RNA sequence: AGAACCUUACCUGGUCUUGACAUCCACGGAAGUUUUCAGAGAUGAGAAUGUGCCUUCGGGAACCGUGAGACAGGUGCUGCA
RNA sequence: CGGCCGGGAACUCAAAGGAGACUGCCAGUGAUAAACUGGAGGAAGGUGGGGAUGACGUCAAGUCAUCAUGGCCCUUACGACCAGGGCUACACACGUGCUACAAUGGCGCAUACAAAGAGAAGCGACCUCGCGAGAGCAAGCGGACCUCAUAAAGUGCGUCGUAGUCCGGAUUGGAGUCUGCAACUCGACUCCAUGAAGUCGGAAUCGCUAGUAAUCGUGGAUCAGAAUGCCACGGUGAAUACG
């Protein structure tokens, strides 16, 4: 059976690692073998905006939206493991994309 | 900006989506390499007949909360001032003052 | 043998140095030192640590480097060789420290700052 | 040393020496030399007249000198007589390709004259 | 500065001869951080200078520096309402720095075809005391001896 | 001079975001626009319900709005009717289905937004600015604020020339990032223009952070 | 310049006006606001009043004008000197 | 943090007046889609295609047009309210 | 003969959590002090480097044209729609940048080393055609995977030999490509041809204390197309501080 990969994306480090811990621990408990987590490189957008409504070109604010990525690979899935994963709900605002094979 | 300007933007978007297919096909036949020259001429004439505002290059992005025609940011859809306001109020998720 | 290993970093460069006793061969990134460093200053900088320990011709060092440029990679290699030699003996500490090769130069490019055309250069000021 | 009336320098590598001709740039000079079959580096010295005559044929292919000057002047005259905007700009001695005129147009306006 | 706390920037000896004087000379000749080309020019100039002179590989350089080294210079000073020119003795580090700077200037202000040739000819002329840098040193010393009367202030 | 927004500088350190969801570039702006519309509607509809904070989360293809208010009974209505109508119209605004939760703020006098709203309402309802701001600090310190500062500004009492005045009790360290400083603002539209009121409330420091 | 593969541009309204006028031999100046249309050989001899933004200026189309734009024969800025 | 048109706030000329943009009221038609002509376009004349959804079958909702009003609209002045 | 593929979690790296640096130790100075200088050890030594952070207040500073608002003013018009023009003019002055004035260089050939980012009405590979801008077909990629995307300066070899030049690229004519309803006023880029001024710049004046100045390339926002500006990334990398 092909392994199932779970890519978790979030704007928070602690929240994404909490969800990842939940997933990996569940997988270990339900008799699955899991090769994770892998901390993939985190994107960091940047934005620079004038804070002065008129002129004052040198007054600026730089902001950032850091996007964290975690990869959990579950090799050799079982129906029991998959059902446990299904019935486990993850913290909101954390995106999860599942690639299959 | 003026309510009339914002309404004008809405009208332009409406027309642009309305004539998308015709604009695309007419442009295709106009620029087709192996096309009848007479057909290409007819297609050019039809494209000229089509409404000006239908063109998707005649619409300008404007701040979705005020309408400011300058300083737009596609990521948020707002201008600099409103972006700063929302960022401080913590309504834009993830946005934070950063230093490196 | 023991393949005494040392990592070295300079500017934005990273070099992994493996030391093994034998001849005095230096292969960098599957290339020779002469081919890799057309700059004789860089070649001398890579030679420096082996000369001070005086164990140059008796050690074969393989080095793999990434990042930075000529001088950054040369410095990373030198620092890695210092650490690997330390791994090899640990007696050399006094000599290499007194030479100054053990320290990891922390100098880095400063970030471009708002209002300044460069890291510290400011736009020309007209009085009137 | 004589190509369409010009005294090609006899001490400069051929292609660069051939660049002297009004109408033969470096690209056309290379093209002419390659078509004739002469090395670019060899100067006019050590070039027999026969090679010079082959170069004369190759140069004769291109429109160079008085004829080219004539073509350029006649094109400008055509624009001016036609009465177009470009003609008006060529008649007022101001930038004709849409460069700014409020300042930094001295190349066309000529050296500055005070008020 | 105001705090009067300055730490000298340690330099590294030149790779070929191991002379900090040569390293400083290379730095002074450098432009736009092109150390590779400045070091190449300095090495070539030293080679041709050694051949021309007929001496060791660093002693000609030392002779030229000895001949262009200034002992004293003038500092503008305002002591008693008068704009005095006080001749001050310069410390040896500044002596060497000024000597090298003048040599590089004189070389850059020559007519020869290449920088290595200009530097070699300038070093030879300085060694024989007939060049621009040595003329500048003599002018400075003459100016100082002229106003020796204001040595205190 | 000009000072950084306290909540803005402290976001991610000791303060949570009001909006907490993930979205790719294809829908980030749409989510922000829907958020703005929903918050505007809810704030106006609940202007008289003492709403302190509207937290919008976007679980999957749904939107959960949590309204922090000091008057839960008014917002809820008899057996949930008012919550139901608010949800039914928030679902319209958002497009996706909506759910509404209500969080009571136990001690409103320690809430910056509620304090600012009270002061603004009093000013519009014709009260002495000094009396109003002094009364809010006293109440805040009574309820136990580690520190509080109120700043009223602009044509106080109908004066022709606008002036700024501010009271401050306790300690309000605005340069200490680990400090918990709940800051908010309000504008009073009175017969002689807009009067701005800024309120800082310092309620202790946070060492572990916990973001 | 406009790409060769697309052809020379002309506005349909001007095309139709010139076609009708040339076929019927009319000599009334064609009052047009299209300064972007290209002068085609079929228009030679006709008088076209191209708008400069204030008033239409008559231009007698001629053989030498083929290929140019109509707008290139209607200066829009009046410059008569500073001093 | 980016004027060919659009932006656009300026000028010429052509146009509209409860209005480009809203809430309310009444009447009449689902909207919508396809083509012809006049005009620079804005709009005007038309023509085919058009009977959507709840429907307590009383009719409603959305949508469009018409008509009168309250009102809309103002990038118009005062940053010395 | 490519980490490519079996294979290994060693190493670079990728994040997340922690340790570490505090005049802590030694010697000297100093008032039995604060504090300062030097040394050891250490990756770093005295705020290790850089940034965010801007007290009470001054300038009735700037913004009624982002927005909100009091008072005023218009209501078949100072409101609204459309096409063309203008914001791009040009005798002149001031400010900010780019390019050079050459040989520490120009041109030609071969060759090496980065970092940080962006991408779905998007980035667009390979192959074919075009001198070139690009075109046709079209893989892959919501991306440590695919593309943008060959970094340049450097190094090696040749030539140029101090010229207004094989420096300089302005201007200008012809012919083109792309975006776009449409490049005349008024785009960008390509090719061919022309090769202005300029040979280091008065009084005066600006920036900068180290990975800084200087020099060389790269990316992004805005954007159908349109940076020598703005914001970021790295490569090479100094002089001086007596006072
Ligand atoms: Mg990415
Ligand atoms: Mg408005
Ligand atoms: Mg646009
Ligand atoms: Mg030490
Ligand atoms: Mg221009
Ligand atoms: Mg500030
Ligand atoms: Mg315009
Ligand atoms: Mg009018
Ligand atoms: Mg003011
Ligand atoms: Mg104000
Ligand atoms: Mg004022
Ligand atoms: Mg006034
Ligand atoms: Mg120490
Ligand atoms: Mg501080
Ligand atoms: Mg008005
Ligand atoms: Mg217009
Ligand atoms: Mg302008
Ligand atoms: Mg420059
Ligand atoms: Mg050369
Ligand atoms: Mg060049
Ligand atoms: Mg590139
Ligand atoms: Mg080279
Ligand atoms: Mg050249
Ligand atoms: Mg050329
Ligand atoms: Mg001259
Ligand atoms: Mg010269
Ligand atoms: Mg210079
Ligand atoms: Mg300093
Ligand atoms: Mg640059
Ligand atoms: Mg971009
Ligand atoms: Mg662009
Ligand atoms: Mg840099």
């Amino acid at each position: 059976n092909q392994r199932i990969r779970i890519r978790l994306k979030a704007f928070d480090h602690r929240l994404i690692d909490q969800a990842t811990a939940e997933i990996v621990e569940t997988a270990k408990r339900t008799g699955a073998q899991v090769r994770g987590p892998i901390p993939l490189p985190t994107r960091k957008e940047r934005f620079t905006v004038l804070i002065s409504p008129h002129v004052n070109k040198d007054a600026r604010d730089q902001y950032e939206i850091r996007t964290h990525l975690r990869l959990v690979d579950i090799v050799e899935p079982t129906e029991k493991t998959v059902d446990a994963l299904m019935r486990l709900d993850l913290a909101a605002g954390v995106d999860v994309q599942i690639s299959l094979g | 900006a003026k309510q009339s300007m914002k309404a004008r933007e809405v009208k332009r978007v409406a027309l642009a989506d309305k004539y998308f297919a015709k604009r695309a096909e007419l442009k295709a036949i106009i620029s087709d390499v192996n096309a009848s020259d007479e057909d290409r001429w007819n297609a050019v004439l039809k494209l000229q007949t089509l409404p000006r505002d239908s063109s998707p290059s005649r619409q300008r992005n404007r701040c979705r909360q005020t309408g400011r025609p300058h300083g737009f940011l596609r990521k948020f859809g707002l201008s600099r001032i409103k972006v700063r306001e929302a960022a401080m109020r913590g309504e834009i998720p993830g946005l934070k003052k950063a230093s490196w | 043998e023991n393949q005494y290993y040392g990592t070295g970093r300079r500017k934005s460069s990273a070099a992994r140095v493996f030391i093994k006793p034998g001849n005095g061969k230096i292969v960098i990134n599957q290339r020779s030192l002469e081919q890799y460093f057309g700059r004789e200053t860089a070649r001398m900088v890579v030679r420096q640590p082996l000369e001070l320990v005086d164990m140059v011709e008796k050690l074969d060092l393989y080095i793999t480097v990434k990042g930075g440029g000529i001088s950054g990679q040369a410095g990373a290699i030198r620092h890695g060789i210092t650490r690997a030699l330390m791994e090899y003996d640990e007696s050399l500490r006094s000599e290499l420290r007194k030479a100054g090769f053990v320290t990891r130069d922390a100098r880095q490019v400063e970030r471009k700052k708002v209002g300044l055309r460069k890291a510290r250069r400011r736009p020309q000021f007209s009085k009137r | 040393a004589r190509i369409a009336g010009i005294n090609i320098p006899d001490h400069k590598h051929a292609v660069i020496a051939l660049t002297s001709i009004y109408g033969v740039g470096k690209t056309r000079s290379k093209a002419i030399l390659a078509a004739a079959g002469i090395a670019e580096d060899v100067k006019i010295s050590e070039l027999s007249e026969g090679q010079i005559d082959t170069l004369r044929d190759e140069v004769a292919k291109f429109v160079v000198e008085g004829d080219l000057r004539r073509e350029i002047s006649m094109s400008i005259k055509r624009l001016m007589d036609l009465g177009c905007y470009r003609g008006l700009r060529h008649r007022r001695g101001l930038p004709v390709r849409g460069q700014r005129t409020k300042t930094n147009a001295r190349t066309r306006k000529g050296p500055r004259k005070p008020i | 500065p105001r705090r009067r706390v300055i730490g000298q920037r340690k330099i590294l000896p030149d790779p070929k001869f191991g002379s900090e004087l040569l390293a400083k000379f290379v730095n002074i000749l450098m432009v736009d951080g092109k150390k590779s080309t400045a070091e190449s020019i300095v090495y070539s100039a030293l080679e041709t200078l050694a051949q021309r002179s007929g001496k060791s590989e660093l002693e000609a350089f030392e002779v030229a520096l000895e001949n262009v080294r200034p002992t004293v210079e003038v500092k503008s000073r305002r002591v008693g309402g008068s704009t005095y020119q006080v001749p001050v003795e310069v410390r040896p580090v500044r002596r060497n720095a000024l000597a090298m700077r003048w040599i590089v200037e004189a070389a850059r202000k020559r007519g020869d075809k290449s920088m290595a040739l200009r530097l070699a000819n300038e070093l030879s002329d300085a060694a024989e005391n007939k060049g621009t840098a040595v003329k500048k040193r003599e002018d400075v010393h003459r100016m100082a001896e002229a106003n020796k009367a204001f040595a205190h202030y | 001079g000009q000072k950084v927004h306290p909540n803005g500088i402290r976001l991610g350190i000791v303060k949570p975001w009001n909006s907490t969801w993930f979205a790719n570039t294809k829908e980030f702006a749409d989510n922000l626009d829907s958020d703005f519309k929903v918050r505007q509607y809810l704030t106006k509809e609940l202007a008289k319900a003492s709403v302190s904070r509207i937290v919008i989360e976007r679980p999957a293809k749904s939107i959960r709005v949590t309204i922090h208010t000091a008057r839960p009974g008014i917002v809820i209505g008899k057996k949930g009717e008012d919550v139901e109508k608010l949800r039914k119209v928030v679902a319209d605004i958002a497009g996706v289905p909506a759910q509404i939760n209500i969080a009571e703020v136990r001690k409103p006098e320690l809430d910056a937004k509620l304090v600012a709203d009270s002061i603004t309402s009093q000013l519009e309802r014709r009260v002495m600015f000094r009396r109003a701001m002094k009364r809010t600090v006293q109440n805040a310190m009574r309820l136990g604020a580690k520190g509080i500062k109120v700043e009223v500004s602009g044509r106080l009492g109908g004066a022709e020339i606008a002036r700024t005045e501010w009271y401050r009790e306790g300690r309000v360290p605005l340069h200490t990032l680990r400090a918990d400083i709940d800051y908010n603002t309000s504008e009073a539209h009175t017969t002689y223009g807009v009067i701005g009121v800024k309120v800082w409330i310092f309620k202790g420091e946070i060492l572990g952070g916990m973001a | 310049p406009r790409s060769l593969k697309k052809g020379p541009f002309i506005d349909l309204h001007l095309l139709k006006k010139v076609e009708k006028a040339v076929e019927s031999g009319d000599k009334k100046p064609l009052r047009t606001w299209s300064r972007r249309s290209t002068i085609f050989p079929n228009m030679i001899g006709l008088t076209i009043a191209v708008h400069n933004g204030r008033q239409h200026v008559p231009v007698f189309v001629t053989d030498e004008m083929v290929g140019h734009k109509l707008g290139e024969f209607a200066p829009t800025r009046t410059y008569r000197g500073h001093a």
